[PDB]
């Protein structure tokens, strides 16, 4: 009712590639989203306020009479009482816990917030955790490293206008993550024909042969990359490079070595 | 003028530092309205170097790329260069060209986003834009920038109307509690300039999308490219006609915006804030160089970089030394790492996290303190610009002088936060001037021969270094391979150089030193700190990794 729904966006143990991915949205562009559609009430990467003023901005949002939706970017470092990841003098885990409590809904943008991400890879020095594990609540997961802005903004709009979209067993919206990368790969006929590139310099590579022998995890990865592409132009396999499985939980340890199927 | 300055004596802490990548806490002691001491305190550790141990050297680039998604690609590039050196492979010409073009696209995206979406709000009072007459603003735009429909009175009125409806809603979103709300003594721009800058801010939100699309044509996607492999690149399609036509078409759009909006906006602002040419200067600059015509080895990179490598000490532009990779080391005395880690060359790098407490003056950052022969080094656009300028690189010489003239300032005025800010635009313009040449070179080459990846063998035992000058400066990845696995992998990252803590001698880092002498108009709203901090374009995820 003229009011724009309030969104609070927290950055935890992250590389900001998810923030970057979100601003690549074109349906709508980010300016339109935050001017017309939502009220982005806290976002460290782009917000004007700093320090105490930024902290008051957050607290204002969390106390908003209309409530807010929470977007979480990054995993949660839990070692030493959460002190290896701090904002404004407070452990990230403490602040996310507090924001989550009264959130209308929680969207984890990226594999880091969904599942723990890169900092959780062995030997996990910071004892990093995904949000759901850390807080003990169900989250809407938009994984990928980073996810397609199509998937995130798609989810965001769905949540605000329609409700919680149907989620797969790992909390991923089926609209976007319901299909294997491999099932929509243009190189699928080569895979079917057992026509694999043995190396990146091979004539087979030059001819666009399947990349499975080079470690492609397309066959075990749920994402929509070949269908929707990135940046309206490309995706990794189109660029001659195997899928890393970057939308699968704990892929840093389950999908490695990246150049093998072993 | 002169520069607004309060009488404030006491500490100021700014945490979070917003409009950067990552988690930074700045602590300052102010005396009589000027900063007398500073501390750069990085607030997040992830530990990629620890994570990489024992892994397949081929995997490194995928792990290290996640050091940062703001400067996406650069770590993948540095890791691939690093591993290429360790296995002693020389990438094909096409791979060198493609890798360098992607870097170029990264510069364009990165500098455009930083200026507008990270930096401008320190200089530009957006709410003041609502006071501007759009006809007065259109006229002023004609007098400070090239003709473009985006700067018309109608186009500036529409922006103002969009902003007004936004502000009138009561939901300020990302402007909530801005330091410029209600006016601020340290914001000088006329409302007309605020309107112009704000119009471009919104345009740049669209333009960065195109910049990222151009990059993804060669890189597979953005953020987080996926086209580099040991021995070169995978992206044969990135050598063909239509994709390269589209790549050039998108880059020309981006470059038109750099020239029509970014530089003019930068110079306009620079003109109003000329006092900032005497604030936030440092003494030593280091660059590994970038855009080499020969990337067969780190030594060839250093020597053939078209943005040249070099070392300036004590602002002495008459003496640019060669880079000595053996003289790089990192200290941890004032960092959150175990005692005994000081003075390590990155090949002998140690990453042993040890947290103490917040604002502990003896241990106050998750960043290491990189030093060169004992000296803190500023890296990034300003370092590159000075080094290129001192060396008489013709494009840098021309552009620096265009800037020094327009601003009627001596080159020594560039040793400052204003210079640092301006340097970033200077190099953006030069990348832009080089794109079509570079693209044409690769198009012609890939047409003749589409070789993109070289044959190579994994050695049992070895070491290598991958150098790059990322958008924020001199980046190096250092690998030791033992049993065909990662034995040691160390990243030494531009923000580590710039925003790290004190070294083992208690010597301040570049940002810490730059902050000394910062005037504080309003201690409640210390934008001046942000101006200097933001000028280094900090990336804490990069710095700490
Ligand atoms: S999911 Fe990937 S891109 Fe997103 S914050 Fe984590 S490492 Fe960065
Ligand atoms: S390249 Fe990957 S996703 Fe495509 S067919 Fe081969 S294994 Fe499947
Ligand atoms: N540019 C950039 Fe990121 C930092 N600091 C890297 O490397
Ligand atoms: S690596 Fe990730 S972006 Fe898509 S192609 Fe594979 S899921
Ligand atoms: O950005 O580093
Ligand atoms: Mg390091
Ligand atoms: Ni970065």
């Amino acid at each position: 009712a003229k009011h724009r729904p309030s969104v609070v966006w927290l950055h935890n143990a992250e590389c900001t590639g998810c923030t970057e991915a979100a601003i690549r949205t074109i349906k709508p562009y980010i300016d339109a989203l935050i001017l017309d559609t939502i009220s982005l009430d806290y976002q460290e990467t782009i917000m004007a306020a700093a320090g105490e003023a930024a902290e008051a901005a957050l607290h204002q949002a969390l106390e908003g009479k209309d409530g807010y939706y929470l977007v979480v970017e990054g995993g949660l470092p839990t070692i030493d009482g959460g002190q290896w990841g701090m904002v404004a003098g407070h452990p990230m885990i403490e602040t996310t816990k507090k924001a989550a409590a009264k959130a209308k809904g929680i969207i984890c943008i990226g594999t880091c917030s969904a599942y723990g991400g890169v900092q959780k890879a062995k030997p996990n020095p910071s004892q990093a955790k995904g949000v759901s594990e850390a807080l003990g609540v169900k989250t809407i997961n938009i994984p990928g490293c980073p996810p397609n802005p199509i998937n995130f903004v798609g989810a965001v709009v769905h949540v605000l206008t329609k409700g919680i979209p149907d989620l797969d067993e790992n909390g991923r919206p089926k609209l976007f993550y319901g299909e294997l990368v491999h099932d929509n790969c243009p190189r699928l006929p080569h895979f079917e024909a057992s026509e694999f590139a043995p190396s990146f310099d091979s004539e087979e590579a030059k001819k666009g042969f399947c990349l499975y022998e080079l470690g492609c995890k397309g066959p075990v990865t749920y994402n929509n990359c070949p269908k929707v592409l990135f940046n309206q132009v490309n995706w990794p396999v189109q660029a001659g490079h195997p899928c890393l499985g970057c939308s699968e939980p704990d892929f840093w340890d389950t999908m490695t070595p990246f150049y093998e199927q072993g | 003028k002169p520069t607004p300055q309060s009488t404030f004596t006491g500490p100021i802490v700014v945490d979070p530092i917003t409009r950067i990548e990552g988690h930074l806490r700045i602590m300052v002691e102010v005396e009589n309205g000027k900063v007398k001491d500073a501390w750069s305190s990085s607030q997040l550790f992830r530990g990629l170097e620890i994570i990489l141990k024992g892994r397949d050297p081929r995997d490194a680039q995928h792990f290290t790329q996640r050091a940062c998604g703001m400067c996406t690609y650069v770590h993948a590039l540095a890791s691939s260069r690093c591993v290429d050196d360790a296995v002693k492979v020389s990438i094909p010409a096409n791979a060198r060209m493609m890798r360098n073009l992607v870097m170029a696209s990264q510069y364009l995206h990165d500098h455009l986003v930083h200026f507008y979406h990270m930096h401008a709000l320190d200089w530009v009072d957006v709410t003041a834009a609502l006071k501007a007459d759009p006809n007065k603003a259109a006229k002023l735009a004609a007098s400070i920038a090239p003709a473009r429909p985006g700067n018309s009175a109608k186009a500036l009125k529409a922006v103002q109307d969009k902003l007004k409806a936004f502000v009138e809603s009561g939901q300020l979103g990302i402007f909530t509690n801005a330091y410029f709300l209600g006016g601020h003594k340290a914001y000088y721009l006329p409302p007309e300039v605020d309107l112009i800058a704000t119009a471009h801010y919104l345009e740049a939100l669209h333009m960065q999308v195109k910049a990222a699309s151009a990059m993804a044509i060669l890189g597979g996607k953005n953020p987080h490219t996926q086209f580099t492999v040991v021995g070169g690149c995978s992206n044969y399609q990135g050598l063909t006609k239509d994709p390269l036509a589209n790549y050039l078409a998108l880059s020309k759009e981006v470059c038109q915006f750099v020239n029509e909006c970014y530089i003019p906006d930068l110079l306009a602002v620079a003109g109003f804030y000329k006092d900032w040419g005497g604030i936030g200067g440092t003494s030593n600059y280091l660059a590994f160089g970038e855009f080499a015509t020969d990337d067969s080895s780190p030594e060839k990179h250093l020597a053939t970089s078209q943005f040249p490598s070099g070392v300036i000490t004590g602002r002495d532009l008459g003496k640019v030394d060669n880079v000595d990779l053996g003289a790089i080391y990192e200290d941890v005395k004032y960092s959150w790492y175990a005692p005994g880690g000081d003075g390590k060359h990155p090949y002998d790098g140690v990453t042993d996290p040890k947290y103490t407490k917040l604002d502990d003056k003896d241990h106050y950052s998750w960043m290491k303190a990189p030093r060169y022969k004992g000296k803190a080094m500023e890296v990034g656009p300003l370092a590159r610009t000075f080094i290129a300028y001192a060396k008489g690189q013709p494009d840098f010489k021309k552009v620096v002088d265009m800037v020094l003239g327009k601003l009627s300032v001596p080159a020594t005025a560039l040793h400052s936060t204003l210079g640092r800010t301006a340097a970033r635009g200077i190099e953006t313009a030069i990348v832009c001037a080089n794109m079509e040449k570079w693209i044409k070179e690769m198009a012609d080459s890939g047409a003749k021969d589409n070789t993109l990846c070289a044959k190579w063998e994994m050695p049992e035992e070895s070491k290598g270094v991958g150098l790059a000058d990322a958008p924020r400066g001199a980046l190096s990845h250092w690998i030791r391979i033992k049993g065909k696995k990662i034995d040691n992998f160390q990243l030494v990252v531009p923000s580590t150089w710039n925003l790290g803590p004190r070294g083992a001698q208690g010597d301040k880092s570049p940002v810490e030193e730059a902050l000394i002498g910062t005037p504080i108009a309003d201690p409640k709203r210390p934008v001046e700190i942000l101006r200097t901090v933001h000028a280094f374009d900090p990336c804490i995820a990069c710095g700490v990794h």
